[PDB]
């Protein structure tokens, strides 16, 4: 009662993961991004992945 | 002129290669300069080594990412997706941008190989990339455009203030190297054992070669120690 007309507006989101977004395992291990690090600084295997 | 004793290997050995798999072999070594050249190598490749990918997508009768295409089983969002995993090798020289306009219709799944027959100055490395499922009376007409770029450009650097509307920029991962092994094995140069020999297993994606990816890293790499001259 009282309105004549009501406006809606959608406005869709895309969040990509960035330093500052919270993280969590299923085991409490939760904690907060520190650092996003090249794949060259990265700990790497004796097969180089 | 001190340089007289330090034993420089020759040449560059290449053991077995493809267009994407090489092994390559660096010998003789002083000890401990083998994980240098290795790491420094490594490091190269997975950082500054440029490649081509797709920087803009326009679906007909789509005006956002989060719409969906009538008849097609995938949303637009994994069809962008899909499109960020087209891998393309440069064919005509001087080429670093192109517009490809896709028409497809009558099929029963868009595959990155019908991009070929509109794509002029690249060629695709996987055409049997899966973009979507369609029916068969499902016509779909996209617009793609192709640039040269190192490393990975977020969608967000990509969009252009004058691109025409319904245009959806898209991220853009341009590295063509998929992975750099390299292991360090004790060499024998005559009564001396202490030598090192240096082992390179690389995985591209096909647009560059693996030699001349290395070549390319070695070249960055002489360019940056130049400088200390």
């Amino acid at each position: 009662a009282g309105i004549m007309k009501l406006a809606k507006v959608y406005i869709a989101k895309k969040r990509k993961l960035k330093v500052g977004d919270k993280m969590a395992g299923r085991h409490g291990n939760k904690g907060i991004v520190a650092r996003i690090v090249r794949q060259e600084d990265m700990p790497f295997l004796e097969d180089g992945t | 002129m001190a340089l007289l004793n330090f034993q420089k290997p020759d040449k560059v050995i290449m053991i077995d290669s493809t267009d994407f798999e090489g092994k390559f072999e660096f010998r003789p070594l002083e000890p401990g300069y083998g994980l240098t050249v290795g790491n420094a190598l490594r490091r190269v490749l997975l950082s500054s080594l440029e490649g081509f990918a797709i920087t803009s997508v326009r679906i007909d009768g789509v005006e956002h990412e989060f719409s969906v295409v009538p008849g097609v089983v995938e949303d637009v969002t994994e069809i962008i997706l899909n499109l960020k995993q087209v891998r393309f090798k440069r064919q005509i020289d001087d080429v670093e941008s192109e517009t490809v306009s896709i028409s497809v219709s009558g099929k029963e799944q868009l595959t990155a190989g019908d991009f070929q027959k509109f794509i002029s100055g690249y060629q695709v490395l996987n055409p049997d990339l899966v973009i979507c499922n369609m029916g068969p009376k499902v016509s779909i007409n996209m617009e793609i455009v192709i640039e040269k770029g190192r490393g990975y450009v977020p969608a967000e650097e990509n969009k252009k203030s004058n691109a025409p509307l319904g245009s959806i920029a898209v991220d853009s991962v341009y590295t063509p190297v998929k992975n750099v092994k390299y292991s360090i094995e004790n060499y024998r140069v005559e009564q001396k054992t202490d030598y090192e020999k240096l082992v390179f297993e690389i995985i591209t994606d096909g647009s560059i070669h693996p030699k001349d990816a290395l070549t390319e890293a070695a070249k960055v790499l002489i360019h940056h120690f130049m400088l200390f001259s």
